[PDB]
């Protein structure tokens, strides 16, 4: 027998989940990204995606190095703030790569913030990295992406309501020339759990139409289900001690029931006013619980 | 005579939604097979016997809510969990093929 | 095995008007003013439950303006046993 | 009269899974959507009789046909238990 | 014969606001775990005994007011004192989901 | 009559924590606020049967699922000083 | 252990109508001329308490023009005890 | 059994409380004012 002390802040929370349709998301935004790269530096990148990681978010904090920019992203009209992390290495390879450098020397970093040019680089970066993870998301949720602050440190950012909250992590590695970077994308998982089941299973070649009839058929053939209600005409408090004493022939005092509540393995669905119908125990539905 | 003699409440019938009766839980039970067979094999059963089912192997499988069949799934492996697969929601005429 | 350190826990008890099975198609087109019956003839003693386990049966009585519930048995396990397979 | 019930016909049916699911659950099953069971791989499937549980056993193919190997008659001592 | 017979006095209903009942005690409290269990087991317990409960562990810990589920939290420890950290008010679907 | 009551279902609940409040205070707190609770670390948790207290015992894990090792059962002596 | 030491000390005595339990909800909708009934039947002895603890039982009581509370009996423990079980 | 007598005019009032959002405020204000 396994019995070991509660000890709090432990990382035992364990959600592992394949997501497909994030698996090829990335291939589509890694491809998009390629482009604008080449369009940009006027050089050839690649990137190769690496295995998406869902792990706590202090986990992905401190795995981040120190300086390093953070671009809070808002994937609307999902709830929440998404991150792009830019690597140092990857900033400084393209700042090298603009402004007359064919990347000879060694990249040097030593903790060494961003200016304003730098920031201004990073900015038009971006702009290329959001155009194309909307597009690639386009193809399977349309979602628009708003930049709307950049950070350096990682205590600024916080867009998880506790340390120890469950985030998406892709890391991406860019490769130009002999010099190599890397850059990330971290999505909270509050973001995507209304789209759990669109993220999860592969994606196949169907369309809204088709996608929309599917339900619309299933949803018909759900109606054809019978189902158990129980009305319940009282509910009275008594102690152990009564039980036990209780015998036939006792009296246990009821109050009025102005309605009566119909629910269905726990969940009420109706209140109706009791009544006899037709010899029957019948109830005049007064209301539909909606919620 | 405590309680009231209801009658005459046929006012009318329409479906509202399908959100009034959303969180209602819903038993979903996935079938492996189907034997038509009589109490003549029945007893004959001892342990370690083997009943054959009518349905051919790899075949898809029955999805039932309620014990209302809806749909046809697939039988997948997950994590050393088992998992069906939704396939297709069956369609009038094959649930009178099944019927019949 | 004690006996007085549960002698007084409280229980909540509910009783029925009757059980009914109704699909979904009949249950969205319920209107206001609809009457829908359960399987219960009036005049059964209504099923007393705790914890959604069978406990007793009884049914309502009038006394005076007040109401309370009459019970009729106790049901034994063979009972609820017959209940179960019936 | 035992010969009178010893020879009518009667519907055997055997279950793989058993989830318990919400309507807003069921609705978002899409196509190719994957859907856990409760019951473990391995775990003894039952088998019903009319919709009676009678017994338990686990899977078999035999002749490339589906098929269960009967472990055990649950005796009602589980039938509680069952709810 | 003192007290005077009041009667009639549904006159209306409307919420005012929540500052006139603002500075009234709340009886606050945190939920470790359910768990099912019948008295069979319930006098099999002994000193030293572990009943397993259904909340899986490092799941949000359940927060009530009044004995009323109102939010969801997590559990912290701050200078050697417990603490729960509230994460997010829950539902009414979860809420008919934690009744059935 | 024993078994009668041997048998029946009861829900059992453990609290870790018990903080007395204001609405002021209630309604100040926002996503991701601390609150401290009276109880501290290591002491008994209530362990309640419908809402009634009946035993005290501390916070222990066991295969990946929350539990409680009942240090002790209340006699009512102490049941005035829990008012 | 002194005796006419605490001999003089005063208490403060309250009286209730009844207890009720009723949520936010009504609370806040409670206008003028809104009636609230309580869990005791008129014609109960009322609960006489000192520092919110149980001390007596008894009615009000008209004489002439004046009140008064005719206390029935005295609590004794065991009646608490069960007064906190039950 | 921890007795002293009571002096007034000590440093008895201790209220030690993390403060993040001013722990990230001081460095705002740090980098607005280096520029």
């Amino acid at each position: 027998s396994d019995i070991r002390p509660y000890d709090p802040n432990t990382q035992r929370r364990v959600v592992r989940e394949r997501l497909q349709a994030l698996e090829i998301i990335n291939e589509r935004f890694a491809r998009q990204f390629r482009m604008g790269l080449f369009n940009l530096l006027r050089r050839s990148p690649d990137i190769t995606v690496g295995a998406i990681r869902i792990q706590p978010y202090h986990e992905f904090a401190r795995n981040l190095p120190v300086p390093t920019n953070l671009n809070l992203i808002h994937l609307k009209p999902l709830r929440g703030t998404g991150l792009v992390v830019f690597s140092p290495s990857l900033v400084f390879i393209a700042v090298d790569n603009l402004f007359g450098g064919d990347g000879r020397f060694p990249t040097k970093v030593e903790g060494r913030e961003f200016t304003h040019t730098e920031q201004r680089v990073i900015n038009r970066m971006l702009k290329l990295a959001l155009e194309g993870y909307s597009d690639a998301w386009k193809a399977i949720n349309p979602l628009e992406v708003e930049y709307v602050r950049s950070e350096m440190q990682v205590k600024f950012t916080n867009i998880t309501t506790s340390p120890n909250d469950i985030v998406v992590n892709t890391p991406f590695h860019v490769e130009i020339g002999n010099l190599t970077g890397e850059f990330n994308i971290c999505l909270p998982f509050s973001m995507i759990e209304p789209l759990r089941e669109l993220l999860v299973n592969p994606p196949l070649e169907n369309s809204r139409h088709e996608d929309q009839n599917w339900r619309d058929n299933l949803v018909r053939q759900v109606q054809h289900s019978e189902l158990e209600l129980v009305a319940n005409f009282a509910d009275i408090p008594l102690r152990l001690s009564q039980i036990l004493k209780l015998k036939p022939g006792d009296v246990l005092p009821i109050e009025k029931p102005d309605r009566i509540i119909a629910h269905v393995d726990g969940v009420p669905v109706l209140t109706s006013q009791y009544g006899t119908v037709n010899g029957q125990y019948a109830l005049r539905v007064e209301h539909l619980i909606n919620p | 005579a405590v309680f009231q003699q209801l009658g005459g409440g046929d006012v009318s019938g329409a479906m509202q939604d399908i959100d009034l009766i959303m969180d209602i839980p819903v038993k979903l039970t996935v079938e492996l097979g189907r034997t038509r067979m009589t109490i003549k094999e029945l007893l004959r059963l001892t342990q370690g016997s083997v009943v054959a089912l009518d349905g051919l192997a790899g075949e898809p499988l029955d999805i039932l809510i309620n014990g209302y069949l809806i749909a046809q799934g697939e039988v997948v492996v997950v994590a050393d969990k088992y998992g069906v697969r939704i396939t297709d929601i069956i369609t009038p005429s094959e649930r009178m093929r099944r019927l019949s």
